[PDB]
């Protein structure tokens, strides 16, 4: 009987080259399947994207076409025609001129520097060092957007809009991101030059994207160019450019609270003086605060000067509160370039490090070199 | 009950050919063959028509052209009865022909198995070889002959139905569109030997030795400079993810470099072997 | 609910139901479809009636007394309401007295040879192939020289109707070793005269006359696979198929695989996983792990075959877990190959309801979800009825049996019949052979002397089957 | 010289007419080929066969009718604008004085050279049923000219749907041998020096090849190098497998 036991072994040991098989035919269906979901995706009749407008007892839909106008489809078998609502994003097929998927809902129309992001990269530790600077950013800021129930439980409203003041140089770009990054908020950067066109509807409909945007997207923070007036990005308005589509813009600035009452939305605003805008953004649902920053003193400068020199390479015996007493109302942009010069004579001695000899010519000289024209 | 088209090798490349000018222009032309109804139908040679002031019509058949080429074409006696004609016209979702409308209910009186053919493709194709003939059913496709009992019939499923803007009706009267291509043992061994993949005959000795290794002036010239393109190649991709977890996110990255990088390496060596393998016999 | 969905489709849908509910009434010699409903037999079409009047062919097989009388009005001098009617009646006397119709033999050659002289008409053609495969099925079996040479004839006609009938005619009475002669005869016409229902007829009848002979039919696979002609190849198969059944052979493995991948024809590479079936009817244990191999593909007339061709060896034997190789094919969007799926899952599912297989729920439940339902494909209702058709036929009893133990050695009815289903929408449905396959399951005494059939108890150990039947 | 290029239709539809006239091997079929003969490369666009009768046994008996060309190529200008005579096809291996004295009964409606085709219709041997012959005199004398086989884009993407290295290479470069060997020896006794000038010409085509043995092994340690990237292939798929094998040992843990 072993002459069949010993035959069979053979059977066992080609079992496991049956299993050669196995990894091959796998790797074959992998290609398969591509070739498979090709064929399907070579002919595309094209799908552009529509909006629900409003529903019709005859189980047809109107959905309104931005390069052409309102037509109606016939709904699909997966899509109900009742859950469609106003506003709703839809796929609808080019060929037959009918629905063909639902898209997520969100604002996404054309974006130039418009694009919402999360958590950009900016910390407190480098813009700031004043104990007012956090102190006001904290219960203007952090308090109405991240604990909405703090102000709805004493009954009153909670501040929308800010105005930032100080001297030339605060930096507030930098810092309008490291508040959207430490309260888990996201960025909104409004530039009214990219908002503006010539074409007929566009004075219009491209301040009313901002409009519709901030209503889904309203937990998140939203920053304004063209007005800041304060010394870190200095625009102060157009003339002629501001002349017009300011009644279509700071008016639909106060329709947030007013009409849409949507919460947890920050407007940050700066400038040092109201001329160009409108004189009645005082008023709430506009400007709600107003924050100052405070000037470089003393006490303030000092620990300015102390986060430039945790980046940089400096060696021992600097006093960091002598080189501070030694400048004058240096704001943010003049402490970077003192250290940045300071870094300039270090590369003429072949060091990596920045010795304390070199600060004492930085001094002397980005003083009398900012006072030059 | 309906007819199984089938048409040869010789007769589709020269329907092709003759509207393969222009998107806009629109031609004609006439197809001849002797087959039976009850399925079966076949073409022995065709030939472009002139074109009239109205393009594709009924009335651009010009029974004297017509007349004097069934006599020029009774020399090699391919001349049969007339099977119908064949239409050139850019194509849509129904009635590819933008003229033609009733003019095979003309064409049905002068003979039942006429059909009138439109290439959609115009120079499209893509390798599908997508031809659309007609045929007018007029009254029918109630308690008659039953057509659907041959191939690929019964369509209309839904919405989608080939073009998937015909549907069941197709163009009028659901005239059941059916096409089969044949080769005989003259156009099997014809063909192969012209035209299969891609033809390198005749220069059979030199076909893969002058394309390589007499082609080194500057084809992998430099293999110094080849094997680094290889380098760079994969020095990138290999580079993305070490640690085998997300960083980079992607998947087939060491793959990309893998299959691009293989097939070159394998033509660089059948080439390089290949050179002293000839034995050109040069001895001194 | 299955019959009244549609009266449109043509007659695929009126074919579905009249083939499927002429397998119920198989052997009971019940009409009530032709005679109880009127307005599904007059909603038919010309060649349509075709089914309606051969359904009763099934429905009264076994009749050998009044099975005649059944088709006397549509018998020739009778006339009938048409001549495409009229073929029928000839094709169910052939059903019927198959084996036996050596009474009919007679009667049936008389018509060939009376419409062997020319034919003016087209439903002429109909009255003589309903002729042709009723001598067919009579003298199915046994060889006779005046069959041969009636259909013979016909042939050289060049019939497109009955062109195939007669055919097949003669490949029934060549069964077996044949003769030899009648092999380069058939195979050279097959080549002088070019046509799609002569020399795909001509192929089959090409493989009936070769079988059981092994190597000897070696000579005929040999032409058949040099040529690239599509008919010819489809032919070989089954050729490979009838000759290599029964004993498995590893030679007849190796051609049929090579045909189906490095032909690109998909229906020679359908005709070639089915004939691989034939072969297999000894093991089916290992049929389902070779369809496992082939059941991924990018052809649907690849995965279609073997749908098929998975349920002929595991129709009446055991393996249940061949049904769940058949759900993939299920949800395949192609249309045809749904219908072969339900076929095959109609013949493996007979008598496994009542807590035998767990897969009957499903099954059942698409019988009437299918044909309602207007998002699935039109062959996939079609083919659904026939399936509901199958494991009902002969009233829940019949079953198919193939290469069993009582049998002894491969059934000749039961495996020609098989064949004629794999054509069906390329012609027109010969599914009406299959009623050879179908045979109750009954323990009975009877007598030691002449018939009985009484009534008495057993009280053993059985399944619950009998008294569980499809309920509202 | 010059080059002609004919299209996988023209002999195609050529060799269909050779059975559509059931012509056996004691006749021959002439037909006229159409193109654009102005460039130097030669290309058939259109061809139509003609009905020649010839007797095999008499090279003085051979019939041509003119009046079907005239007729032809009238029809043709209401087809193709572009497409002239640019000569005349035959089918048949030997040339003969049939094929010979009608050369020039077709230049009469030829402007150009008439281009010579001599159409094989059992396509014995090698590629190319057909090939290229141009008509010179110093006697005719008959001079072989490259011919290639293309087609437009869709012609050749058609045909793929009617349809639908390195040891090709040896083998098909050895047959090119065998057929040198044949050739000097069918000549050798057909003598018994004008093609044999030009063969000693080309044989000469270690002194100079001492520094030419180094390039042999320069480009085999090419190879070696390309061995090592070609190994690289492998050693990624021997990575490969061992993500999965991390993740396969994980399995039976979550069973």
């Amino acid at each position: 009987e072993q002459k069949i036991q010993e035959t069979e072994l053979k059977i066992r040991s080609k079992t496991e080259n049956v299993r050669r098989l196995e990894a091959q035919r796998n790797a074959l269906n992998d290609k398969v399947r591509f070739i498979k979901d090709e064929l399907r995706l070579l002919q595309e009749p094209g799908s552009y994207v529509g909006e629900v407008i409003k529903i019709v007892s005859d189980k047809k839909v109107l959905v309104k076409v931005q390069p052409e106008g309102k037509y109606i489809v016939d709904v699909a078998k997966d899509i109900n025609v009742k859950d469609l609502k106003a506003s709703q994003r839809v796929c609808l097929r080019s060929d037959s001129y009918m629905l063909h998927k639902v898209l997520e809902n969100k604002a996404d129309p054309l974006v130039s520097l418009m694009m919402v992001e999360k958590v950009p990269d900016s910390t407190y530790d480098m813009v700031g060092g004043l104990t007012k600077q956090i102190k006001e950013i904290k219960e203007v800021i952090e308090l109405p957007v991240k604990h909405p129930e703090l102000f709805e439980s004493l009954g009153i409203a909670q501040p929308k809009g800010v105005i930032l003041y100080g001297p030339p140089g605060t930096g507030k770009t930098l810092l309008a991101r490291a508040v959207a990054h430490h309260t888990d908020c996201k960025f909104i950067r409004v530039s009214g030059a990219e908002l503006v066109q010539k074409y007929i509807g566009e004075g219009s409909r491209m301040v009313r994207e901002l409009f519709v945007m901030a209503r889904e997207h309203a937990p998140s923070i939203i920053f304004m160019d063209e007005i800041d007036s304060i010394g870190s990005t200095r625009v102060e308005g157009s003339g002629g450019g501001d002349s017009e589509v300011q009644r279509t813009m700071l008016e639909l600035l106060n329709q947030l609270d007013g009409f849409e009452t949507s919460k947890n939305i920050k407007i940050i605003m700066a400038t040092n003086r109201l001329d160009i805008l409108d004189p009645a953004l005082l008023r709430p649902g506009r400007i709600d605060r107003k924050i100052e920053f405070p000037p470089p003193s003393v006490a303030a400068r000092a620990e300015i000067l102390r986060i430039h020199s945790r980046k940089m390479n400096l060696t021992r015996g600097i006093n960091l509160r002598k080189v501070a007493e030694k400048m004058n109302g240096c704001s943010g942009a003049d402490v970077k370039g003192v250290c940045t010069e300071a870094g300039m004579y270090a590369l003429r001695e072949r060091r990596i490090h920045v010795t304390q000899e070199d600060f004492e010519l930085a001094v002397g000289k980005v003083m009398n070199k900012n006072q030059e024209t | 009950t309906k007819e199984t088209v089938y048409i040869s090798s010789i007769a589709l490349l020269k329907m092709l050919k003759h509207g393969r000018a222009g998107v806009p222009m629109e031609v004609m032309g006439l197809m001849l063959g002797e087959f039976v109804d009850d399925y079966t139908v076949n073409v022995v040679d065709v030939f472009a028509m002139p074109q009239s002031g109205t393009g594709v019509s009924v009335e651009a058949v010009d029974d004297v052209f017509q007349a004097k080429m069934m006599d020029m074409l009774k020399q090699t006696g391919r001349d049969q009865m007339v099977v119908g004609w064949y239409h050139s016209h850019p194509g849509f979702g129904c009635w590819l022909s933008s003229v033609d409308v009733n003019t095979q209910k003309s064409f049905e009186q002068l003979n039942s198995r006429a059909v009138a053919v439109v290439v959609d493709p115009i120079q499209s194709v893509k390798g599908k070889v997508v031809i659309d003939a007609f045929r007018l059913i007029d009254t029918g496709a109630l308690i008659n002959n039953l057509e659907p009992r041959q191939t690929t019939s019964n369509t209309g499923l839904l919405n989608k139905a080939n073009i998937q803007a015909l549907i069941h009706g197709l163009n009028r009267h659901y005239y059941s569109l059916n096409i089969d291509y044949h080769k005989t043992a003259k156009e099997t061994k014809m063909l192969m030997n012209l035209h299969k993949e891609q033809w390198q005959s005749g220069l059979k000795m030199y076909d893969y030795e002058e394309k390589e290794e007499s082609n080194l002036a500057a084809t992998k010239s430099m293999v110094k400079i080849a094997e680094q393109y290889s380098k760079r190649i994969e020095e990138e991709k290999e580079l993305t993810e070490e640690e085998l977890k997300t960083r980079y996110v992607g998947r087939q990255d060491p793959k990309k470099h893998l299959s691009e990088t293989a097939d070159e390496t394998l033509e660089n060596n059948i080439v390089s072997v290949l050179t002293a393998g000839v034995n050109s016999v040069a001895i001194k | 609910k299955s019959k009244s969905s549609l009266d449109g489709k043509f007659s695929l849908f009126h074919t579905a139901v009249s083939v499927a509910n002429g397998f119920m009434h198989a052997g009971t010699t019940d009409n009530s479809f032709i005679k109880a409903n009127l307005p599904w037999l007059g909603k038919a079409q010309n060649w349509a009636k075709f089914t309606a009047t051969a359904s009763l062919g099934v429905i009264h097989k076994g009749n050998l007394l009044e099975g005649k009388k059944v088709m006397a009005p549509y018998l020739p001098g009778s006339r009938a309401s048409s001549r495409f009617i009229k073929g029928g009646s000839l094709y169910g006397l052939g059903l019927i007295y198959a084996g036996f119709g050596r009474d009919t033999t007679d009667y049936l050659k008389n018509i060939i040879v009376e419409n062997s002289g020319t034919s003016g008409d087209e439903d002429v053609d109909v009255l003589l192939h309903g002729a042709s495969l009723g001598i067919g099925l009579a003298a199915m079996g046994s060889a006779n020289i005046e069959v041969y040479e009636a259909l013979k004839e016909v042939l050289y006609n060049d019939s497109a109707t009955s062109g195939e009938a007669a055919a097949l005619g003669m490949g029934l009475c060549m069964l077996g070793t044949g003769k030899p002669e009648a092999i380069h005869d058939m195979f050279t016409y097959s080549q002088e005269t070019q046509h799609g229902n002569i020399t795909r007829g001509l192929a089959v009848g090409l493989a009936l006359i070769n079988y059981g002979r092994q190597e000897l039919a070696d000579d005929l696979i040999t032409k058949m696979l040099a040529s690239d002609e599509s008919l010819l190849r489809y032919g070989g198969a089954f050729t490979i198929a009838l000759a290599y059944a029964g004993t498995g052979n590893n030679s007849a493995v190796k051609r049929l695989l090579h045909v189906a991948v490095s032909d690109s024809n998909d229906d020679v590479r359908r005709a070639a996983v089915i004939a691989l079936g034939f072969v297999l009817l000894r093991d089916y244990t290992t049929v389902p792990r070779i369809v496992q191999l082939l059941s991924k593909s990018h052809n649907a007339h690849v995965r279609c075959g073997t749908a098929f061709a998975l349920g002929i060896a595991c129709a009446g034997k055991g393996l249940q877990s061949a049904i769940d190789v058949l759900d993939p094919l299920t949800k395949d969007p192609v249309d045809f190959v749904r219908q072969a799926a339900m076929i095959a899952l109609s013949m493996i599912l007979i008598q496994q309801t009542e807590k035998l297989n767990p897969q009957v729920a499903d099954i059942n439940k698409n019988f009437l979800s299918v044909i309602t339902n207007k998002h699935q494909e039109g062959l996939a209702k079609f083919g659904a009825c026939v399936a509901q058709g199958i494991m009902n036929a002969g009233g829940r009893n019949v079953t198919i049996q193939l290469e069993n133990a009582d049998t002894g050695t491969l059934d000749t009815k039961s495996v020609v019949g098989l064949v004629m289903f794999s054509q069906f929408w390329y012609w027109f449905p010969l599914a009406h052979f299959l009623s050879l396959s179908f045979t109750p399951t009954t323990v009975i005494g009877i007598r030691g002397s002449d018939q009985a059939i009484p009534k008495f108890q057993m009280n053993c150990y059985a399944k619950e089957d009998a008294f569980s039947y499809p309920r509202m | 010289h010059e080059k002609v290029t004919i299209a996988p239709l023209v002999l195609l539809s050529a060799l269909d007419h050779y059975e559509r006239t059931q012509t056996k091997e004691n006749k021959r079929c002439v037909g006229v080929i159409l193109g654009d003969a102005n460039s130097s490369t030669i290309r058939v666009t259109n061809s139509f066969a003609l009905p020649f009768e010839e007797d095999e046994k008499n090279s003085d008996v051979w019939f041509l009718d003119h009046n079907y060309i005239e007729n032809m190529n009238e029809m043709c200008k209401k087809i193709n604008a572009k497409e002239k005579l640019i000569g005349w096809y035959h089918s048949g291996p030997k040339l003969r004085a049939s094929d010979l004295k009608i050369n020039e009964l077709f230049k009469k409606y030829t402007q150009n050279n008439p281009l010579l085709l001599i159409v094989d219709v059992k396509q014995q041997g090698v590629g190319l049923p057909t090939d290229a012959y141009v008509a010179i005199e110093q006697e005719k004398t008959f001079l072989h000219l490259p011919c290639t086989i293309e087609a437009e884009e869709a012609e050749e993407i058609g045909v793929e749907h009617l349809l639908r290295i390195r040891l090709t290479n040896q083998l098909k470069s050895l047959k090119g041998l065998q057929s040198k060997l044949k050739d000097v020896v069918e000549y050798l006794d057909k003598v018994i020096h004008t093609i044999l000038g030009k063969l000693q010409d080309v044989f000469n085509l270690n002194n100079l090849q001492k520094a030419l043995t180094v390039k042999t092994n320069d480009e085999l340690m090419v190879i070696y190098i390309s061995n090592l990237v070609r190994s690289i292939i492998a050693f990624d798929d021997l990575i490969e497998n061992k993500i999965q094998n991390k993740k396969i040992q994980e399995q039976r843990v979550k069973d």
